[PDB]
RNA sequence: GCUGCGGGAUGAACCGAACGCCGGGUUAAGGCGCCCGAUGCCGACGCUCAUCAGACCCCAGAAAAGGUGUUGGUUGAUAUAGACAGCAGGACGGUGGCCAUGGAAGUCGGAAUCCGCUAAGGAGUGUGUAACAACUCACCUGCCGAAUCAACUAGCCCUGA
């Protein structure tokens, strides 16, 4: 229980503001409401954002206290964070709700045929495998 | 069509508001589980308030005139009254809409029931804060049925827990169908065009 | 030129300023009054330009609770002129839509023209007053955005005040 | 003023005009802190005219500038000097905060002023603003502020009301 | 009065604004949980628990005074030459001093006010036994361990009601 807090040098995520999809990292809390952060990478400017506003994440970063974009940069470069952060359910995720708005009608009608019969397989094989639980059973 | 609200861990006013309002629009809505709506603030805070509402009685006639409901579905009933102009015809016909039950009805076991996020108690209120069971305050101001209702209650309830083993078990059947094989042809198509 | 040698620098004040009347018609003292028929602002949401004096200045000072009054712009003169120009002969307002009515009404005095007339509105020059007899008093629609309680002046947050460049945003929003 | 959104800082310095009793005047300079320049400007003419025999009409306004933040990156901890009116009696005070920017500080001292001491914004007189450093600070909030390696969590973080569906079978669970 | 219209639920005077019949757009006064048009903004800051909360000029009720209920502010005074509270121990000698005698031997009262031992005792802050005596406090010391105490002030809420 609380596996996450904020931290002089923990990334995080933006879901509400102009920055949307956009990873920032934490450097210092002002006053309970709002932190400094800073993105060497992730094309966000150096500025206060709420923590509301923000939402956490599990992965620290080795910052010095109110340190500067070079060496944000160079221990975001150390770090690895851009292929480490593809590389999970999360953004997979969140790639699958932007490759849902990015659909069209012909992405649709091919995902809705395959969907049927991935739907009649399933149907089939579930029934396959109850007779096979009641032919177990029946001994 | 038809709509069947939870009533577990819901605000009285918040539910009474979207409940009005969406009634206006044609949306025939049920609130199921209103003994579990709890209000805001001290028990004995609201049953003072309440005691009071039963003081508000006419003195030539009780009967002709003000009328004060114990059961906890038409105390929401009321409050849905007391939002909705009910003395035309289109807040008549909107509580003609509305119906309202304590309890689950046995249709209402079956079709599922919707919980409305904007009138919880989690999102609304502090958990520092007082709160009272609607259903607590009608056991204990007139309204004599929660021995049969808990009863019913606790019936449903061990209902609902012989069915959703049966629902996981077929859960876990399909899943491991899907861990099967002769499924990912489609499987690609399906990621690669937005799983 | 000033900051190169270390010293400040102050520009002129300038000498016009628009004028629109923000408040009512009922319920207003004849003190006032008297001095919004003599500034032409009759109605509500009216505008003129005022060459700025001391006894100009002055009646402003009396006619704060019922005015908005800055500086206008280059563009805020010019819109005005382009979009709602309406001079008279003598009575009949007319939109202007021509150079010929300013060259027969009001070209007495080397003025013949448009440029002319937003030359002498904007740099006030010696026949000054031609011009604002000539132009009627500019009737203004309601802005979009809407007002700040039209009660107390600019400095409180208000509308009925100076404000001395905010008049621009009240005419892009207004005009 | 009103103190409407984000407050900015100006420096406005002002003189008497030139006399011949007297001719050149001091050129008295303030920091006034206002929503705009003119409402810097006005408030100025109130400071000078409580301090010196200074009114509108026998001064004028040098210079009126925009005052940005040396260091807009930095967090910074800033005392507040304070002279608002109560209802029974005005009284001094001290405030500290953390923030930014000095506008930024002074808009946080009139919203927080307005907040508990039921404060308007006719009775509150900035005396001064002083960043103060570390180990000066008089407030235990800010001094519980200043730590380095600083861990807490945000317990209890409910959100997004209505942005999701009226109507769901979900039950948002939070943290 | 002689005056419609939009807000103040309801209104003669209040706030906007004045009236030929209409289409479009915009706004004032006001409002945006439902009646009831509009915040369903991923609004910002902080205060408030009422067992009689509070909710907007006229306007439809309330004060003096009080609160170790919480939030700021001022004035100060203590604390490694170890305080604040807690536990334990001491709390004397001159002197049963002096004005008194129904008692005073600090303890109803009147005037004062020092010294020694000192670790420290105030010619004593109270309780008492009628008084003589026991008890306790200022003050002092042993353990503890680093922030503590006092008086005012104004915002919400409570009593006064
Ligand atoms: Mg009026
Ligand atoms: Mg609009
Ligand atoms: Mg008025
Ligand atoms: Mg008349
Ligand atoms: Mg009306
Ligand atoms: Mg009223
Ligand atoms: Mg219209
Ligand atoms: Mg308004
Ligand atoms: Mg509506
Ligand atoms: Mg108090
Ligand atoms: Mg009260």
């Amino acid at each position: 229980v609380f596996r996450r807090f904020v931290e002089v040098g923990r990334v995080a995520y933006v879901s509400f503001g102009p920055h949307a999809g956009k990873l920032v990292a934490i450097v210092d809390v002002i006053d309970q409401n709002r932190a400094l952060v800073d993105g060497p990478c992730t094309q966000v400017r150096r500025q206060a954002m709420p923590f509301k506003c923000m939402q956490l994440t599990d992965f620290i970063l080795k910052f010095p206290h109110s340190a500067h974009q070079k060496y944000v940069r160079q221990a975001w470069q150390k770090a690895d964070i851009n292929t480490k952060w593809a590389a999970t359910r999360w953004a997979k995720k969140i790639e699958a709700r932007e490759r849902k708005a990015k659909m069209t009608d012909f992405d649709r009608f091919k995902v809705m045929k395959a969907k049927k019969m991935r739907n009649r397989i399933i149907k089939n094989e579930v029934k396959k495998l109850q007779k096979a639980a009641l032919l177990k059973a029946s001994p | 069509q038809v709509l069947v609200l939870d009533g577990r861990g819901h605000l009285l006013g918040r539910l009474a508001a979207i409940v009005a309002k969406q009634v206006l629009l044609g949306r025939k809505v049920v609130v199921v589980r209103c003994e579990g709506i709890n209000i805001s603030g001290n028990f004995y805070r609201n049953k003072l308030k309440y005691l009071a509402f039963l003081r508000k009685r006419m003195n030539t006639n009780p009967s002709r005139g003000p009328y004060h409901f114990r059961a906890p579905s038409r105390i929401f009933w009321r409050t849905v009254r007391g939002m909705l102009p009910h003395k035309t015809k289109r807040g008549q016909a909107a509580l003609d809409r509305l119906k309202v039950f304590d309890g689950i009805p046995p249709p209402y076991d079956k079709k599922k029931r919707m919980v409305v996020p904007a009138a919880l108690k989690v999102v609304r209120l502090k958990p520092t804060r007082k709160f009272a069971y609607l259903g607590r305050l009608a056991h204990e101001v007139g309204w004599k049925y929660q021995a049969v209702t808990a009863t019913l209650e606790e019936k449903r309830k061990e209902k609902a827990k012989i069915h959703y083993r049966k629902k996981k078990q077929l859960m876990r059947l399909r899943k491991q169908a899907e861990k099967n094989v002769e499924k990912k042809i489609d499987k690609y198509t399906e990621v690669l065009k937005t799983h | 030129m000033a900051r190169k040698a270390g010293n400040f620098y102050v520009p002129a004040e300038p000498k016009l300023a628009f004028v629109i009347r923000i408040r009512g018609i009922n319920g207003v003292s004849p003190k006032v009054r008297k001095v919004l028929q003599l500034l032409r602002l009759r109605q509500i949401f009216n505008g003129t330009f005022v060459k700025l004096n001391k006894a100009s200045i002055n009646m402003l000072r009396i006619v704060e609770p019922y005015i908005a009054w800055g500086y206008p712009n280059l563009k805020s003169v010019n819109e005005l002129i382009y979009k709602r120009g309406y001079g008279k002969i003598n009575k009949k307002r007319i939109a202007l839509t021509d150079n010929a009515l300013i060259a027969r009404s009001l070209g007495k005095y080397g003025i013949i023209c448009m440029e002319d007339l937003i030359h002498e509105i904007y740099t006030v020059g010696k026949r000054f007053k031609e011009a604002n007899n000539f132009l009627w008093p500019f009737k203004l629609s309601s802005p979009r955005g809407g007002m700040k309680k039209k009660t107390t002046h600019f400095v409180e947050g208000g509308d009925a005040g100076n404000r001395e460049d905010q008049i621009n945003r009240l005419i892009r929003r207004m005009n | 003023m009103k103190a409407s959104g984000t407050l900015r800082e100006y420096k406005v310095v002002g003189r008497c005009l030139p006399t011949p009793k007297c001719h050149t005047p001091p050129l008295y300079r303030m920091r006034i802190f206002a929503p705009n320049h003119v409402v810097a400007k006005s408030r100025f003419w109130y400071f000078v005219s409580q301090l010196k025999k200074m009114k509108k009409s026998s001064g004028e306004i040098v210079y009126c500038g925009q005052v940005f933040e040396k260091s807009p990156l930095r967090v910074k901890n800033f005392g507040i000097w304070l002279r608002y009116d109560s209802r029974s009696g005005t009284h001094n005070m001290y405030r500290e905060y953390r923030d930014l920017t000095t506008a930024g500080a002074v808009t946080q001292c009139y919203r927080d002023m307005g907040a508990r001491h039921r404060a308007r914004a006719h009775s509150i007189q900035i005396m001064k603003v002083e960043e103060i450093a570390a180990s000066k600070c008089r407030r235990p909030a800010v001094k519980q502020f200043h730590d380095s390696k600083i861990k807490f969590p945000l317990p209890h973080r409910v959100l997004r009301r209505q942005h999701k569906p009226r109507f769901t079978t979900k039950r948002p669970n939070t943290f």
